[PDB]
């Protein structure tokens, strides 16, 4: 960007945002997993271990598809291994250029 | 004697009755139209009207002079009136789209999943999609 | 009451118009749908600090006399955020952001609450905020919580 | 805190209810009444227990300690208000308020809990707060409370799915129709 | 000060004052007072 | 309302009482011919009557047209608000004049005859690039530079408030300022204290936003600036950033380079055109002076060149007094070691490390603030 825009008395605080490690990828998957009719039973550290930091966006591009799994299959309630079933074709769309 | 009356108001109504069409009312039974014309009035009603068959988009009924509501209106549209289904199907079918085996069954997760089995995408609460953009290449 | 409908339901209609600004002796400014501004006067029950700018009101249409005011129409800014439909956030639904929050307050939420703790320092207050980072990392949730 | 409580009040019912079998029930509930800083809900049923004549000094340390919380959240208002958080002194009573809805009645409890009602914009501390009233409506077996926050609950889940919301709650109006005789 | 005040004591008696909305000072306009109201308005067209 | 303009005097002068008893002579005699109108032919009340007269005439529909052109003898080609033009005549109490062509105007709704005319609302634009207040503090804000200072009341604040000592010298107060050096050297902090001193009116322009998407609304927007410019009074017209449009390309232009350099033919008229220009001072500002055009550059366009170098260290300390003045600095501190951290500090650069160092101590809720936060304070601020 600009130099001008790098003045230093011009900007007055800059704040980077990371991409989340196994810590902050296990909470959105809590929050993100409000809405769902999940099952008991899902060990979601095992899920965020899966995924080696994308960003916030593909917790939800994974979690919002898991349903996709179990609406396929006729459940209605989600289970753990729809997720693991889902995060190696996300990932697969990371693996795709 | 009231029933005399009940019937007579309606002599506004006739043939020559304003097509507008419904926006708001300030109160009771006084209301804010907008003609096909292309401007907008503030009206009164006809008392014996429902008023709990208004405020979607039927169109209402107009005094072509006096200006105020006539009459509620079922819903009208010129454009392609509903695929008539009888000589309307381009005879297309699923064989007949070869390699396609991601996409049609991906649209028919987002099109007429819902539309059939509604209480899986109530009960998971998935939310299911409101429209779709399709693209690519042409051809 | 019914048996006077058959008579009063013989009048024309009001039309509908839109206050720009009032003048001098008791007359307004004010213009139709696609049709030009006029300037009319008021009706005996309506008061000019009653009359707000950018406005709408019932007129009659043979006298052009002031009618009614029209409830109201919208902000031009209420139909911009209509328009553009952000994803109106909290800070319930942030993932592990923690500091960043306590980085946002102290630009933001501090110079609305208490402005004259600035004032306590003999500095000027922050105006402008730089959010960087790849995409999808809670920007647009953070600035819309905030 | 009110996770273990109502283990307390099915004790009391250990207590009370069997004639004959109150001595283990006296014994280990008086074990987690006179910690854990308890005060107000054991003097009926220390009128239901024997004498146990010298609990003076276990009342005073222990109105000591709950004084101890009461003073540092004293000490915690006004620090709370000087740079104000998200209204820190709701926000550190919000959490607190239940401490003080286990230790003190549900007076503190309620004039807390509808005071931190109104703090949080989103319904993921307020739904908490409800499950917490609906809890311990259960205890004072609140019969005409729980049927305001069931609805004032359930009001709530419509905006997102919140299935820990709606399946937990579940739970609470399956313990209440077997608490009445609603078995269907 | 009494002198320069009745000026303006007077002056509204005259008229000039009523700041307008687009309108002349009264006295200037009165050859459209009687004949000119009512012929070069009544007799006359538009002609578009 | 203008009545007598001799108000010289100042002291207890005959000439003062005897002529403010001849405004009492020509007030006196004449009340007493202003008594006898309403005594003699009463007939109407004239404060009203006839003012209803001519509200009689017009109606209430009073529609709102627009000027295109005027013949003399009462009527004229006016347009509608639809489109259809008329050839309609002209009242009486029209008072011939406020009437250009353009002009908003009411006319009759029967025959459409010019009733009245309109006062404009003007234009949102003025009011946009129109500064209303004073912005901060004086010139003692500033510090250090001391030199130019001199220079800029010497071509702007001087012409305007002693108009003596052109006249005494026979001479006319040169026409453009320029201001370039490094960034953040204080060149718009100048025209701060500026818009402090002086009392005409000021407009303020950045020299990015000049250019446009639509072919010609930059040479457009140039002709309405100036014209805004000129139609108030005595003005002070800053740019700052002129070389913004140089450098930076962007594809909103439709035209490429050869659309800005029309808008620099534009602009180049607008600085020294054969009109009359008025009393319109010209104050700009860049960085990059060598990029422009040097026939923008010359004298009779502008004739003050101005530099700002970089501060010397004993006007840094000043300005870090400046900047540390209302604050609770703890005697933690030594400013030398803070002079000398950079070689080539700006005075922005000063007052980003006071104000983070400031955000510092908010951080622990101090009210002072010590060496550490300066420390790392020109570790945040400085090296990244
Ligand atoms: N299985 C198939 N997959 C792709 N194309 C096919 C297939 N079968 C036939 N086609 C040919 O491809 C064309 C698809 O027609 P269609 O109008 O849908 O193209 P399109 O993608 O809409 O492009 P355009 O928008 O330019 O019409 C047909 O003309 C047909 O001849
Ligand atoms: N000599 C100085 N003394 C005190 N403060 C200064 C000085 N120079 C600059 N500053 C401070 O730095 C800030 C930026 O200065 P200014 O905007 O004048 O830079 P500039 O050269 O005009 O930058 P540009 O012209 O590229 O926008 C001002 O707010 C001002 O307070
Ligand atoms: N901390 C978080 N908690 C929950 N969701 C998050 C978080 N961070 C990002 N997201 C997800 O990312 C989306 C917001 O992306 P954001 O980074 O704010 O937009 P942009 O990509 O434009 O910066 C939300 O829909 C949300 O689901
Ligand atoms: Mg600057």
């Amino acid at each position: 960007l600009d130099s001008a825009l790098l003045r230093p008395g011009r900007i007055d605080r800059k704040i980077e945002f990371p991409p989340p490690n196994e810590e902050a990828r296990l909470d959105i998957l809590k929050i993100h997993s409000r809405k769902m009719n999940l099952t008991r039973g899902i060990n979601l550290r095992k899920i965020a271990e899966l995924m080696p930091g994308a960003s916030g966006a593909e917790v939800k591009g994974v979690c919002t598809e898991a349903g996709m799994y179990a609406l396929r299959e006729r459940r209605v309630h989600v289970t753990q291994e729809d997720f693991e079933m889902a995060v190696a074709k996300v990932m697969q769309k990371d693996s795709e250029k | 004697e009231f029933l005399h009356a009940q019937e007579e108001v309606k002599r506004i109504q006739s043939i020559p009755l304003v097509i507008g069409q419904f926006l708001e009312a300030v109160d009771q039974n006084t209301a804010i139209v907008g003609s096909t014309t292309g401007s907008n009035y503030y009206v009164r009603i006809l008392s014996t009207i429902d008023r709990e068959l208004l405020k979607p988009n039927a169109s209402v009924a107009l005094h072509k002079h006096s200006n105020a509501l006539v009459d509620v209106l079922p819903p009208e549209a010129d454009s392609s009136i509903m695929m008539l289904t009888s000589d309307q199907k381009p005879d297309v079918m699923y064989a007949d789209i070869g390699g396609m085996d991601i996409q049609k069954q991906e649209v028919r997760e987002a099109v007429e999943l819902p539309l059939t089995h509604f209480e899986l995408y109530k009960q998971i609460g998935i939310d299911p999609p409101r429209g779709v953009l399709m693209y690519g290449p042409p051809g | 009451l019914l048996r006077e409908e058959l008579q009063l339901l013989q009048e024309q209609g009001s039309y509908v118009g839109e206050v720009v600004r009032a003048m001098d002796k008791k007359k307004v400014l004010v213009k139709v749908h696609p049709e030009g501004k006029f300037v009319v006067d008021v009706d005996k029950n309506i008061d000019i600090n009653d009359v707000t700018p950018n406005c709408r009101v019932a007129l009659r249409n043979d006298s052009y006399t002031l009618h009614k005011i029209l409830p109201n129409k919208v902000d031009p800014l209420v139909s911009l955020m209509m328009v553009e439909k952000v994803p109106d956030s909290t800070y319930e639904m942030i993932g592990g952001l923690d500091k960043q929050i306590k980085e946002i307050k102290e630009v933001i939420e501090l110079p609305v609450k208490h402005p004259e703790l600035f004032e306590a320092l003999g500095i000027a207050q922050p105006k402008g905020v730089l959010l960087y980072g790849p995409p999808g990392t809670g920007k647009t949730l953070l600035a819309r919580a905030v | 805190p009110k996770n273990p409580d109502l283990r307390i009040a099915q004790l009391r019912f250990l207590l009370s209810l069997p004639e004959h079998r109150g001595d283990a029930a006296v014994r280990d509930e008086l074990m987690a009444a006179v910690r854990d800083n308890n005060m107000a809900p054991y003097y009926e049923a220390l009128c239901k227990s024997l004498d146990w004549q010298i609990d003076v000094d276990l009342l005073n340390k222990m109105k000591k300690a709950n004084e101890d919380e009461l003073k540092r959240l004293d000490e915690e208002l006004e620090d709370a208000e000087k740079n104000l958080g998200e209204s820190e002194i709701r926000d550190a009573m919000m959490a607190k308020a239940e401490y003080l809805c286990r230790i003190g009645d549900k007076e503190g409890a309620l004039t807390a809990f509808r005071k931190t009602y109104d703090k949080t914009v989103a319904l993921g501390h307020r739904l908490d707060i409800v499950f917490y009233l609906l809890r311990i409506g259960l205890f004072y077996m609140d019969n005409d409370l729980i049927t305001r926050n069931t609805e004032k609950a359930k009001s709530l889940i419509e905006e997102g799915g919140d299935w820990d919301r709606r399946n937990r709650l579940k739970v609470y109006q399956g313990l209440y129709c077997v608490a009445i005789r609603d078995f269907k | 000060d009494d002198i320069q005040q009745l000026l303006k004591k007077i002056n509204e008696l005259t008229g000039i004052k009523e700041s307008d909305t687009g309108l002349a000072p009264p006295a200037l306009w009165d050859l459209a007072a009687d004949k000119q109201t009512l012929q070069s308005e009544q007799p006359l067209q538009v002609a578009r | 309302a203008s009545k007598l303009p001799l108000v010289t005097p100042h002291t207890q002068c005959r000439l003062k009482l005897l002529k403010l008893e001849r405004i009492k002579d020509y007030l006196l005699m004449e009340e007493e011919f202003i008594r006898n109108q309403e005594q003699m032919k009463p007939l109407e009340e004239k404060q009203e009557e006839e003012r209803s007269k001519v509200d009689d005439l017009r109606g209430t529909p009073m529609s709102v047209g627009t000027l295109e052109e005027i013949i003399d003898d009462n009527h004229a080609i006016v347009s509608t608000s639809v489109g259809s033009e008329h050839y309609v005549s002209i009242l009486s109490f029209v008072d011939k004049d406020l009437l250009e062509p353009g002009c908003s105007v009411l006319l009759n709704h029967k025959v459409h005859a010019v009733i009245g005319v309109l006062m404009d609302d003007t234009d949102p634009l003025v009011t946009v690039m129109k500064v209303e207040k004073a912005p901060q503090e004086t010139y003692a804000d500033i510090g250090g530079l001391d030199n130019q200072i001199q220079e800029i009341k010497e071509s702007v604040e001087l012409p305007l408030t002693h108009p003596e000592y052109y006249e005494e010298m026979g001479i006319k107060p040169p026409k453009g300022v320029i201001l370039y050096g490094p960034p953040g050297t204080g060149k718009t902090l100048l025209a701060k204290a500026v818009a402090n001193q002086t009392s005409a009116t000021f407009l303020r322009v950045v020299g990015s936003e000049l250019i446009q998407k639509y072919l010609g609304d930059g040479p457009k927007l140039v002709r309405e600036l100036f014209r805004v410019a000129e139609e108030h009074a005595p003005s002070i017209v800053f740019i700052d950033e002129i070389d913004a449009i140089g450098t930076k390309r962007y594809d909103s232009n439709s035209g490429g380079e050869r659309e800005i350099q029309r808008t620099m033919l534009e602009l180049l008229n607008q600085l020294d055109g054969f009109d009359s220009r008025g009393d319109v001072k010209v104050i700009m500002a860049t960085n990059r002076i060598e990029t422009l055009d040097p026939a923008l550059i010359r004298p009779g366009r502008i004739d003050r060149k101005i530099e700002f170098p970089l501060p010397d260290e004993k006007t840094k300390k000043r300005i870090f007094q400046i900047h540390t003045s209302r604050m609770t600095l703890a005697d933690d501190v030594t400013l030398d070691d803070l002079i000398m951290a950079k070689d080539d500090l700006s005075g922005a650069d000063i007052k980003a490390i006071c104000t983070e160092a400031g955000l510092m101590a908010l951080r622990e809720r101090r009210m002072k603030v010590t060496n550490e936060d300066f420390k790392k304070s020109k570790e945040n601020v400085l090296y990244k």
